[PDB]
């Protein structure tokens, strides 16, 4: 439905499903495509 | 927390007469009509 992008999915799958995949009967490890969001801090050099 | 998610840990029994799978049912059901994003697992005794 378009609502979320490609990292809005991927915060999801990192947050919500991952941890609980990877402790799952059998799994081994567990590779995320794509990242957890983190708080990004853009600088500015020009307004530094 | 419970498997890496915030939880709160309720203990019961089954009334007199009615079977601890009878009691558990309607936990599961009671359980079911709760406020989104609320869901529920068993532990201890009740996993086994």
């Amino acid at each position: 439905d378009g609502t979320m992008t490609q990292e809005d999915i991927s915060d999801y799958v990192a947050a919500n499903m991952k941890d609980a995949i990877s402790r799952t009967s059998g799994v081994g490890d567990v590779q995320l495509f794509g990242s957890q969001y983190a708080m990004r801090i853009w600088m500015n050099p020009n307004e530094l | 927390r419970y498997n890496g998610l915030p939880s709160m840990e309720i203990l019961g029994q089954a009334a007199p007469g009615k079977s601890t799978g009878e009691a558990m049912e309607l936990m599961e059901q009671l359980a079911s009509k709760l406020p989104t994003g609320v869901g529920y697992d068993w532990t201890g005794m009740s996993y086994q």
